[PDB]
RNA sequence: UUGACCUCAAAUCAGGUAGGAGUACCCGCUGAACUUAAGCAUAUCAAUAAGCGGAGGAAAAGAAACCAACCGGGAUUGCCUUAGUAACGGCGAGUGAAGCGGCAAAAGCUCAAAUUUGAAAUCUGGUACCUUCGGUGCCCGAGUUGUAAUUUGGAGAGGGCAA
RNA sequence: UUUGUAAAGUGCCUUCGAAGAGUCGAGUUGUUUGGGAAUGCAGCUCUAAGUGGGUGGUAAAUUCCAUCUAAAGCUAAAUAU
RNA sequence: ACUCUAGUUUGACAUUGUGAAGAGACAUAGAGGGUGUAGAAUAAGUGGGAGCUUCGGCGCCAGUGAAAUACCACUACCUUUAUAGUUUCUUUACUUAUUCAAUGAAGCGGAGCUGGAAUUCAUUUUCCACGUUCUAGCAUUCAAGGUCCCAUUCGGGGCUGAU
């Protein structure tokens, strides 16, 4: 099969061939809007991994995110309060920037359903991402039990929730004495930890 | 592999075309330091004689001048000292011992230039007289290091069959691996150019 | 180019693969066959049509058993192609590389193809296939180094490159 | 010149879907200060209230890139204990988990990556009929830049043999 | 109705056995943690591997061991109200 | 005052490529170079070694010096890049990334025609133009003239006008 050579080209980025195709597409990208459609997945591989079975009711939307840090609001960098929390620059955003393209191209197509997203690409000035995202009332998604489960009303917004494959990261969750602050979750973890369990027998 | 290539065997036999003993010449490459005692002192045995004629400067004293009457070269006293210092050069290498330590000072500037003395490195003040005679008429190889890096050596005859040259290049490779300090870069057995005398250079 | 195009699409235009309607047909046949004479489908002759799709390719090419591959100078996402004819040089499998990928579609009943395989041929042109293979390997296989060597590229537009043709000519000459 | 392909559009095109409310509980972002330190700038309150985005009858998590270091245990969750402990902390004020153990409840699995290549065998829509949450035929369309079948880490595949 | 020369499972041998990258990991920075020479997240910068990788709670090299498979996904009941 | 902070200033990395100059050395072999005593003799050091070529010739020996040679090699020492990729310096030169502006994206770049400034050193080596200047007028209908069709209908089309 050929999904192995291009599993071992696409892991070869500085080459002459990827990072020529770097910059023409890199070009390509930003001549375009920031959330449009992409006819046709630019990694057939990689976005096939993720769940991109090529057939009626896939959707590939193409997104770029502003790069950089989080700059503060709160305006003239006043914070008005502790010299500790009185940084305005350097804060770093907690979710991703895949999460931040996630969260757009879902409420852009807000019919459809995201499934997972990709990195295609990066400047200095942006990061250029394809997301994958399903259309959950179409009838060759709502049987063949393979993706009906996407159909589910507890489904609905995927990446707003964190339950993408960046969103389960960038909440921590994971198995592990490191994960431990966020294993099931951080701030249910905290308040069943803070809860005081008092009995009807004081124990 | 040393089987597709000749390196000690019958392959090259008919390259050159004197028909004189003309003894295979191996050296070896290891980088050092620019220091002296650093890298591969060692001079051992060498199983299959190099084919060599040598003759030896036995200036010995009483408990071992008895010996040399049967299996050596050349017999030779302490007192005739007016012939090695002056004039007399028809050598290639002598032989002493611990006995006599204060007739080592005479004859350093004629013989310690060419290889025809000791200075410390090779076994040549040994002792034994009715043992070790049967290690240098079977003429070993020369293991001297050299300043940067390498290490030229003589195996064996390039007319003397496989057979006695099978087992001479596989134990002189067991010691310059194994007596070796721990200065020594990766994989200690780098490039091995090996030319006999007249022939092509014939490498790994 | 045109010609020897033109000569390898009359021959694959002789081993297309079956429409809707023709496999009707053979179904038709079986179901005939296997309730009649119980043939368990050997009944209808062995096909030998060409073979397309890209993964099929790849693995006819790792088992040595592709006679041609034809390879098309297109697919925008290009990292799906750029690999055979490192593949088809080191396996000794002679490939062209054919204009468009809609003729490609169109010589298999598709839209696009992007590859096309020869495996399988008559005895009738037999001949005619070693003269596209020598033809073809005059052209591609025996020219990979010289051309994996050289960089394309640097092609300047013509108002810059008129405008470099004056400064060079005003640079040396007079 | 006519016909495809690709990319991008337009339609009060055919059929759909999204927003808004409620927010006790849930999932995330963002995020203070009063206060405590018998003052206060780290700390603490607090990973809180406020603000915002998203769901459901539960949500989340979940079948180990886990814990361990034992004679090893076995997805997740919750309770009792570990435990006011190990640790962090102007080592001050304070903060502060986890494995084991007993129990409640226990249910496991699915894609990608291998030519089915003697046969895309898969799927949508329209039309006709009916035992009309669906089934059958025909016709376009998607799709081979790859839908089905086989396998998924515990195994498994291609062959060969006997039940 | 018997849906079916179809499907499924069991035993032996042989050749194999594909397994997720701007991702793991690292430097710096902000934040958080009980996590202490950096527990988690994130920004930028560098960027892998294949008898490989991650973890084994003081940084580091050298030699072993142990234990699981990341970077893709679904899932009742115990639970909160 | 103690501790910070938006802003702004400068460096480093990235966005960030592509040719031509100027020094560092590698894949790439070889012509030659490297003169303190002694020794036929310029032995930068090491290994074999008494002989090779039809002969000549050199070599073993001899003698010397810290090093004995004819014959074939390694490490090297200073040049020679004739071949291909990368290091920091010239800011030199590039349009495609990027930045600025303009317009309802209207004449950009190259070549020719004719003239003529232009002198011929054999014929053009060159360079410029390539429609408007007394006047508060006019300038619009795929354009009038010239040319060819259609089937002569009332009209319609192509070139040129306007390279």
């Amino acid at each position: 099969g050929a999904y192995k050579y291009l599993e071992e080209l696409q892991r070869k980025k500085q080459s002459d061939v990827l990072r020529f195709l770097q910059r023409v597409r890199v070009w390509e990208y930003r001549q375009k809007n920031v959330i449009h459609r992409a006819a046709r997945p630019t990694r057939p591989d990689k976005a096939r991994r993720l769940g991109y079975k090529a057939k009626q009711g896939f959707v590939i939307y193409r997104v770029r995110v502003r790069r950089g840090n989080r700059k503060r609001p709160v305006p003239k960098g006043a914070t008005y309060g502790k010299p500790t929390n009185q940084g305005v620059n350097e804060l770093k955003y907690q979710r991703s920037l895949r999460a931040t393209a996630e969260e757009r191209v879902g409420r852009r197509a807000a019919n459809l359903r995201v499934l997972n997203s990709y990195w295609v690409n990066q400047d200095s000035t942006y990061k250029y991402f394809e997301v994958i995202l399903v259309d959950p009332q179409h009838k060759a998604i709502r049987r063949d039990a393979r993706y009906n489960w996407i159909c589910d009303p507890v489904h609905k917004h995927r990446e707003a929730r964190g339950l993408t494959a960046t969103g389960k990261k960038s909440r921590g969750i994971n198995k592990g004495h490191k994960f431990n602050n966020t294993k099931a979750g951080r701030r249910k973890t905290w308040k069943r930890q803070n809860t005081l369990s008092l009995w009807r027998y004081r124990k | 592999v040393k089987e597709l290539l000749k390196y000690s065997n019958e392959t090259k036999k008919r390259n050159f075309l004197e028909t004189v003993e003309l003894q295979v010449g191996l050296k070896n490459y290891d980088p050092q330091r620019d220091k002296r005692f650093s890298g591969s002192l060692k001079l051992p045995n060498c199983p299959r004689p190099n084919m060599s004629i040598c003759i030896f400067g036995d200036a010995f004293d009483v408990d071992r001048a008895k010996s040399c009457g049967v299996d050596a070269m050349s017999v030779d006293d302490l007192k005739k000292l007016n012939k090695n210092k002056k004039l007399i050069k028809k050598l290639s290498k002598k032989y002493n011992a611990f006995i006599a330590s204060e007739v080592l000072i005479k004859q350093v500037p004629r013989l310690l230039g060419p290889q025809l003395s000791k200075a410390g490195k090779f076994p040549t003040p040994v002792s034994h007289n009715d043992d070790l005679y049967g290690k240098v008429t079977d003429v070993r190889s020369t293991i001297k290091f050299q300043l940067k890096k390498v290490l030229c050596l003589a195996v064996a005859v390039g007319n003397v069959e496989m057979e006695e040259d099978v087992l001479v290049n596989q134990i002189l490779m067991s010691v310059n691996f194994f007596v070796s300090l721990l200065k020594k870069n990766w994989q200690n057995v780098g490039s091995l150019v090996v030319k006999s005398s007249m022939g092509p250079a014939f490498r790994l | 180019d045109r010609n020897t195009a033109a000569e390898t699409f009359k021959l694959f235009n002789k081993y297309r693969p079956e429409t809707a309607a023709e496999k009707k047909e053979r179904l038709t046949k079986e179901a005939a066959a296997v309730a009649e004479g119980k043939s368990k489908q050997d009944a209808s002759p062995k096909p030998y049509a060409v073979k397309y799709g890209l993964n099929h390719v790849v693995a006819l090419i790792e088992n040595k058993k592709a006679k041609l591959v034809l390879i098309a100078n297109d697919v925008d996402p290009i990292e799906l192609v750029v690999f055979l004819p490192a593949l088809c040089k080191k396996m000794g499998v002679p490939y062209a590389i054919v204009k468009g990928k809609a003729r490609l579609g169109t010589l298999v009943n598709q839209k696009t193809s992007a590859v096309a395989a020869l495996t399988e041929v008559r005895a009738e042109d037999e001949a005619a296939l070693a003269k596209l293979v020598s033809t073809i390997d005059a052209n591609f296989a025996d020219k990979y180094d010289e051309v994996k060597k050289h960089w394309g590229g640097g092609i300047l537009g013509n108002k810059a490159q008129a405008k470099m043709d004056k400064r060079a000519k005003n640079s040396d000459s007079a």
